[PDB]
């Protein structure tokens, strides 16, 4: 006994009845990039010497 | 990055400007001595109608 719907006999008329999740996608004309490694890009300032 | 591949090549503006300048010498009209034929006739076995 398992209280889950693993295998179910489904008519052809209700094949597409499982469409209930909202999906968000991005345009192909825009870019997505990861800038995690950009946090360590920097330079130090040396003190003047005489 | 994740985007469509676009080749960021640099063109030369001199040839483009020369082509734009040369485009101003084109002629949209034309000069002819006689107009084109606009009607034709088909004859049949009759001698009074075509």
């Amino acid at each position: 006994f398992i209280n889950k719907r693993i295998v179910e006999r489904v008519r052809v008329g209700q094949i597409l009845a499982v469409l209930n999740r909202r999906f968000v996608a991005y345009k192909g004309k825009m870019r997505i990039m990861d800038i995690t490694q950009s946090l360590k890009m920097g330079t130090k300032l040396a003190a003047p010497t005489v | 990055t994740a985007t469509r591949e676009v080749d960021f090549t640099v063109p030369d503006v001199q040839k483009i400007l020369d082509d734009i300048k040369a485009l101003a010498a084109e002629q949209v009209y034309k000069i002819v001595k006689v107009p084109s034929i606009s009607f034709r006739h088909i004859v049949m076995q009759s001698r009074d109608r075509v």
